[PDB]
RNA sequence: AGCAAAGAUCUAACGGAGAUAUACAACAUGCAACGUUGGAUACUGGAGCGGGGAAGGAUUUCGUGCCAACGGCACUCGU
RNA sequence: GAAGUCGGCAAAAUAGAUGCGUAAGUUCGCAAGAAGCAUUGGCUCUGAGGGCAAUUGCCAACUCAGAACUGCUUACGGCGGGGAAUCCAACUGUAUAAUUA
RNA sequence: GUCCCUCUCCAAACGAGAGAACAUGCAUGGGCUGGCAUGAGCGGCGAGGGGCAGUCCCGAGGCGCUGAACCUUGAGGCCUCAUGCUCAGGGAC
């Protein structure tokens, strides 16, 4: 169902830990870090296990549209559209 | 109210007659001063207590 | 250039225009929305609500106003005698319909 | 009310019995039948309507003969050993006219103590 | 024009108050030019001023509930809002015995 | 400053000077507001913005005309 | 969950009706609605409570209790928080209209 | 060229701001996504009950069609997935 008030992300993107100031839609600039970076926290190799694609409208309990059609399956509006055949 | 002495009724009868405006011609008397009636009255203000 | 005297009908989605409006103002404000809605697409002022459309907005009271309405919109041309510019006006009237789904908007060819 | 009632006894409610004799009501259809707005069909349907929809004790459509429904001439008659209100046949007629949607046109009004008369509006 | 005068007399002639008097909006030219009671009852007769029926207050919803409640249905323990002595005074029961 | 207790008005036709008021279309260049009638919605809720009297007021009653001032907004309405 | 604050000020809370139950103290009247426990809908039935006329026949208007089935999202308005003690006045009443009841 | 009028909402008490300027821009519809919890209507399980002589009715609930009905961008969710509207933009320096 898209990012609320934004929509689908069509182009290449950065994914960035934590909040960024400003609302959705606003232009921002990422700049090469000025603060000196030597530390365990700030030098690490990030390896992601999972990324949450569930709907942000409501409580999304489904990760993909396929996971949803498995929990429901045939449905009254679906039993209809096949009669267009 | 409905009650009234007749003596009191007349005093309001007179005061109803006196509220008429100043006649139009009486302005035209030669050497005339009176313009509008200065003794006129309205029950909403200055109540006769008769 | 679509002619004068065109009659088209369409749904207004009222539930979105009245969201969070003070209850005592719903019905009276829903009419100013329809005159403003119809007014700008027909590009006239003096938009006139028939009893059929008025009573439909009020039939649930001032608070409850129906979420949608189909309206039939008839513009016509009337000017008083000595005016410089033409004067149009529209008659917005209700078209009672059971469902809404699927209806979109279409001009009645008259 | 002496014996208390029951729901479930709302099927077959007793109706008071007219111990003296026959009672007879009339519905005079002459005027609209003349103009063709009625036809021999609708008069066959009008009698049938009362035959189907009059409810004798609790129930409708089954009238044993304590009440007889006759189309003689152009005027409908209802002869009844039971006690009915004449008001009630004015009811069924209006309820028939509203299926045919004749009711903006034909009105009924009591011409005589036992009869109604179909007519038209001014 | 103001029909305020005719509507004052047609209400006093019909014995109805307003909310029941009906002045015909089409004939408003002919309702004005009734300046008097004799002239208004000529409008009431000619159908340009009508008394409307009373609005409906129907007692039937209450007739159904009466029957149900005569079988004992809706007076329970939870539907009693007042003291026993107030619903059926123990004095009226012993006078009856 | 303010004109914020007593829920609330809406629509059409008619009235009215109060308009539909324009030096190469209509919105973008006559705004807002008034009365009556019909319709809609709502309040009072019989301890009533219901119908009659005392005290007090004394023509406010009633019909026609009328909008200068007056009814702290507006009147074409009005005590 | 009173840590707030001079102080539980304000708010919350309690709540109808029916059944059981109810302390110290006491002028034996009360205390007392002390405290506390439980029941409540909807539906389809059953029992009890009468009048009149000549054991029998016909009829009105309501209330209470009991059962079976079925339901609760605990769901209008209205409507007590309660207990342990000290000071004072016995009580109801009056009383500084406009800072003191 | 800027400002007003007009339309949008990352802005906003009013100004100001970000924007758009026949643009999937706006409108309605569809589909997503989500909330609620299975609509009206109709039809053959039900404590009991009533007629006529097993049937035909009265009856809260229940079961079937039914994760159905309804709502879903609006102070302003997604997808061009469709049609509709526009027909010389007006005015001011």
């Amino acid at each position: 169902g898209g990012f609320v008030g934004y929509g689908t992300v069509r182009n290449d993107y950065v994914m960035l830990k934590g909040s960024v100031s400003g609302p959705r839609r606003r232009v921002m600039t990422l700049r090469r870090p000025m603060a000196p970076q030597t530390s365990r926290q700030l030098k690490e190799k990030i390896v992601l296990k999972f990324i949450d694609t569930s709907s942000k409208i409501g409580h999304g309990r489904f990760q993909t549209k396929k996971e949803k059609n498995q929990w429901f399956g045939p449905l009254k509006k679906d039993r209809i559209r096949r009669e267009e055949r | 109210g409905r009650f009234k002495p007749l003596a009191v009724k007349k005093k309001y009868a007179k005061k109803m007659n006196q509220n008429k405006p100043v006649p139009y011609w009486i302005r035209l008397r030669t050497g005339n001063r009176i313009k509008w009636n200065e003794k006129r009255r309205h029950w909403r203000r200055t109540k006769l207590n008769y | 250039r679509k002619p004068d005297a065109v009659s088209m009908e369409a749904t207004i989605h009222l539930s979105k225009l009245l969201k969070k409006k003070t209850f005592s103002k719903r019905a009276p404000l829903a009419i100013k929305r329809i005159k403003a809605f119809v007014g700008r697409l027909m590009k006239t002022k003096d938009n006139r609500i028939d009893a059929s459309l008025n009573t439909y907005i009020w039939h649930k009271g001032v608070k409850g106003v129906p979420g949608r309405v189909r309206v039939l919109i008839q513009r016509k041309s009337e000017t008083t005698e000595g005016n410089k510019h033409k004067h149009f006006y529209t008659v917005i009237s209700n078209v009672p319909v059971a469902s809404f789904k699927g209806l979109t908007t279409k001009t009645v060819e008259q | 009310v002496a014996v208390r009632a029951k729901v479930g006894s709302r099927s077959y409610v007793r109706q008071k019995q007219l111990a003296k004799g026959k009672k007879v009501f009339k519905i005079d259809c002459s005027i609209p039948a003349a103009d063709g707005i009625f036809s021999e069909d609708v008069l066959g349907n009008f009698e049938q309507f009362f035959q189907d929809n009059t409810k004798l004790n609790g129930r409708k459509g089954k009238l044993s003969d304590k009440v007889r429904l006759s189309m003689n001439d152009n005027v409908l008659t209802i002869s009844t050993t039971m006690a009915y209100r004449k008001k009630y046949f004015k009811y069924l007629t209006k309820k028939f006219l509203k299926k045919k949607d004749l009711r903006d046109w034909i009105r009924i009004l009591a011409t005589g103590k036992g009869t109604y008369q179909l007519k038209y509006f001014n | 024009v103001s029909l305020k005068l005719q509507a004052r007399l047609a209400s006093s002639i019909l014995g109805c108050g307003r909310a029941r008097v009906w002045l015909d909006p089409n004939e408003a030219v002919e309702i004005q030019n009734a300046n008097s009671r004799k002239s208004v009852r000529k409008l009431i007769k000619d159908g340009f001023i009508i008394r409307k029926p009373v609005k409906v207050h129907s007692r039937a919803r209450w007739r159904k509930m009466k029957e149900a409640k005569d079988m004992g249905r809706h007076n329970g323990v939870g539907r009693r809002e007042g003291s026993r002595e107030a619903r059926m005074p123990s004095k009226e029961l012993w006078m009856r015995r």
